[PDB]
């Protein structure tokens, strides 16, 4: 049984971030050789284990995360990280053991006027336990008034676009990222 | 650190005219850009942000263009309130940044000004400094130039000017000039004299006295 | 009816330590991006630091390790303690309203923060007596540290008036001038005085200003 | 940014079907509600239906439950009306219109923020038919274009290619007994510059795919 | 359903005057949360509609400080304090609370304007035309105030009745003027057994009737 590895990663839509995916992979074997040799994976950092020596190990449960953010925000989907990636979206264990891979995908997922279908968190009132993901519409009280369910001023919608663009640079452009957990 | 160029530094226009404030930015910050409106002595105010969106109760005169490194705002029909100095800033990356300003100054007609010198008081010679004040009062443009004379000799890097921003009422500026010495050096010359170059002037306007007298 | 007022700004020692503080009146600084914003006399906007509404906050380089950003929830304040002060620091304080960690859409008034060796010296007040139209005013001269406030018959007199910005001459020291038009015909009746306020130095002048 | 482009809508023969669709672009289309609200000919407003966002939640008015499907395909941001069983009360201008708000008690139903420029649907027996173009012939002269006998609406008209939009008039169509619409277009220029200015008017009728330039000149 | 009446359902205003619609309700519009859910909304000729007030009292965004919603409940009011050209057009309140969305009839804003008498142009059948075999004569009365007037055909100088079409601007934006265009629809065997044709207009703005004719 081959660890269903392509329909994570050769999967046709991603979440977005607020909302990311999770396959738990459970009773088979995964060649993880056809990952890291792979020209496309401009991020490929693993905690706790060895890119190289990955198909040497085994493990109780794999977990696979995946969700689109901005490449300037790969750096936050790492252990001990801070940011509205890390605090209001994603949050991964300082105690983390796994791999963080990302790609650029603005072939896929920018287009002209504005991809505007994926979104992320930016307003919560307190940092997000790790793995611990609200999934919530709720407007945010910015004030003292209540809103009463009416956006407005001090009323703010909690999620945000991206708005990817294709003309932008590098750092603004949509990028798809998969988290494999070891446990 | 994303590095914010502003152009042009100064802008002198007239009201119901047209202006275009353009920042520059040193690399891509996208879409990811404000402007703020600051008048002197009080807080900035936002005008756009996102390159494009009007802020809150922000008139529609006001515009944003731009995106990447190439970005504008334009005021469709300056109105009297419209005139004071504009930053960007961007907050694509790194610390948020701001642009250096663009003053946006009312032009009007030449008006020259109203020359007058001050002999210093006999209160401050007892402290053993004199202070020599040269006032030009109401002019316009802003650009005037001093020269102080001490008994009709061409003094140079004793003095200090000073202007004030455009007046509400009727968009003219004001100068002071301070040469200062000691009571000795003071005290050792005759005529005091400032000569005022401004384009309201024919030809320069001396005002002087006799310290003697 | 939404609004920020910052306080604590004075002069302060170089390596001294000073307090901001801003109390935010409808709208929740829990709940909100809060950042502080510097100004230099005569120049341009910096980003000091951010508090994000979940708790996170960082700091401009030339200020980590000496700054720190917090709040009382009990009180809906927004603060910053800000120790080994420098000369680079001195300038006006903006407690502002962030969006997002984005942009500043709502400000307060700001407090003006002088950290200089100098010490808080009132200033000395001559009279520039005037010589139709006429001009008088006062010389506002060797006071530390700014602001000082001139008016004119106790403010009775507003039109016409001139008060120049403030230059640091090389002493180090803080001088202005202030002036104001008046008719010829009024000098020997009419009385002219400016009355100079320095709430630093916690002084005040009135003179007499004749020819 | 924000634009609603509707197609579709043309005519539609009576007791048939139509689809239309609104092209949603520069928002977060995602998370709003949609709208599709109704006009016709020389009448008031009418509201027609509303979908939640992400579908799931739907709402018609009373005139066109069972005969009318709003949907949404959030993938790529269009909105949809499927309408069967068309009628003659059904003949009017269609628009897509964004909800305001995104909270709880805004309501799918409710505030409506941005709207679409429209989308014309006719219910007739009638057929096709392009329109014919006659010049209107002249110290301030007036002179245009008259366009006759066409179906359906609309038709514009602009003058030399759009560089003249001071003083023209365009008409409100008018329907003639022979069941075609007719309408004219007039400017009013300097009677001084009818010597050597020259004067074209760009009649474009979409729904028979003609488009006309008569050059109008004094006689 | 929830029923909206407006009062007036035609307007006139001078330019400068404010202005006020009325919007009553069947049901209380009152949300539990405090908020009354009614809107306004414009619709200049020949654009789509456009929110002006929502949620009764909140001016929408863009919209000017000189547009007000007040009121509570059942008894809703739109004002415009200085109304300008601009703002011709029809107004719709509209309750949001319930599945029936309901709009009011809407009203005409007028531009009470000052008495303008129109332009009358008269323009014979193109030749173009009169080889397919009709003729269409027109009259064109142009830019004037108010909407009202008579236009009469007069073929050799004989009342005409039953072949003439016309069709009316809405009040232009700018200058708050009417057009109007008059068609005398012939077949090319009677145009071409008449030689004077001649179109006869009488408008509140011009002393007598004027008249503009052309001879075959």
């Amino acid at each position: 049984n081959l660890c269903p590895f392509g329909e994570v990663f050769n999967a046709t839509r991603f979440a977005s971030v607020y909302a990311w995916n999770r396959k738990r992979i459970s009773n088979c074997v995964a060649d993880y050789s056809v990952l890291y040799n792979s020209a496309s994976f401009s991020t490929f950092k693993c905690y706790g284990v060895s890119p190289t020596k990955l198909n040497d190990l085994c493990f109780t449960n794999v977990y696979a995360d995946s969700f689109v953010i901005r490449g300037d925000e790969v750096r936050q989907i790492a252990p001990g990280q801070t940011g509205k990636i890390a605090d209001y979206n994603y949050k991964l264990p300082d105690d983390f053991t796994g791999c963080v891979i990302a790609w650029n995908s603005n072939n896929l997922d920018s287009k002209v006027g504005g991809n505007y279908n994926y979104l992320y968190r930016l307003f919560r009132k307190s940092n997000l336990k790790p793995f611990e993901r609200d999934i919530s519409t709720e407007i945010y009280q910015a004030g003292s008034t209540p809103c009463n369910g009416v956006e407005g001023f001090n009323c703010y919608f909690p999620l945000q676009s991206y708005g990817f663009q294709p003309t932008n640079g590098v750092g603004y452009q949509p990028y798809r990222v998969v988290v494999l957990s070891f446990e | 650190e994303i590095v914010l160029t502003q152009s042009p530094g100064t802008l002198s226009l007239s009201p119901g005219e047209r202006a275009t404030l353009s920042c520059r930015a040193s690399q891509g910050v996208s879409s990811f850009l404000a402007w703020y409106q600051q008048k002197p002595g009080q807080a900035p105010r936002l005008l756009i942000h996102g390159a494009s969106s009007r802020a809150t109760g922000i008139p529609d005169r006001f515009s944003g263009s731009g995106s990447g490194t190439d970005f504008t705002l334009t005021i469709t029909r300056l109105e009297p309130e419209d005139f004071a100095v504009y930053y960007c800033q961007q907050y694509g990356s790194s610390p948020r940044t701001f642009g250096q300003g663009t003053k946006v100054e009312i032009k009007r007609t030449v008006a020259a000004p109203s020359v007058f010198i001050f002999p210093p008081s006999d209160e401050q010679l007892k402290s053993g400094t004199a202070s020599v004040v040269c006032l030009l009062n109401n002019f316009y443009p802003r650009e005037a130039k001093v020269q102080w004379k001490v008994d009709n000799a061409l003094q140079s890097g004793n003095s200090q000017e000073s202007v004030t921003e455009q007046d509400s009422k009727d968009s003219t500026y004001s100068l002071s000039s301070t040469l200062t010495l000691s009571k000795a050096d003071y005290e050792k010359h005759k005529v005091y004299a400032c000569e005022v170059t401004h384009q309201g002037l024919s030809s320069p306007v001396t005002k002087s006295f006799n310290r003697g007298e | 009816e939404v609004q920020l007022v910052e306080s604590g700004g004075g002069l302060i020692q170089p390596g001294g330590s000073l307090r901001l503080s801003c109390a935010a009146s409808e709208f929740i600084v829990s709940r909100n991006y809060m950042s502080w914003v510097r100004q230099a006399p005569g120049k341009g906007l910096e980003w000091v630091s951010v508090i994000y509404s979940g708790g996170s906050t960082y700091y401009a380089d030339s200020v980590k390790g000496r700054f720190t950003i917090s709040r009382d929830n009990s009180k809906n304040t927004l603060n910053l303690q800000m120790n080994s002060l420098r000369a680079e620091d001195t300038a006006v304080y903006y407690c502002a309203r962030d969006y997002g960690d984005y942009y500043f859409d709502y400000w307060g008034q700001g407090t003006l923060v002088t950290v200089s060796s100098a010490s808080t010296k009132g200033p000395s007040v001559f009279p520039l007596a005037p010589s139709g139209t006429a001009a008088l005013g006062c010389l506002v001269k060797d006071y530390f540290p700014e602001p000082v406030t001139v008016s004119w018959n106790s403010g009775a007199l507003t039109s016409g008036v001139h008060t120049f910005p403030a230059v640091l001459q090389s002493s180090g020291l803080y001088s202005l001038s202030s002036v104001v038009t008046v008719p010829s015909s009024s000098l020997g009746t009419q009385t002219y005085i400016c009355n100079v306020n320095h709430k630093p130095s916690n002084t005040k002048v009135d003179k007499k200003v004749e020819p």
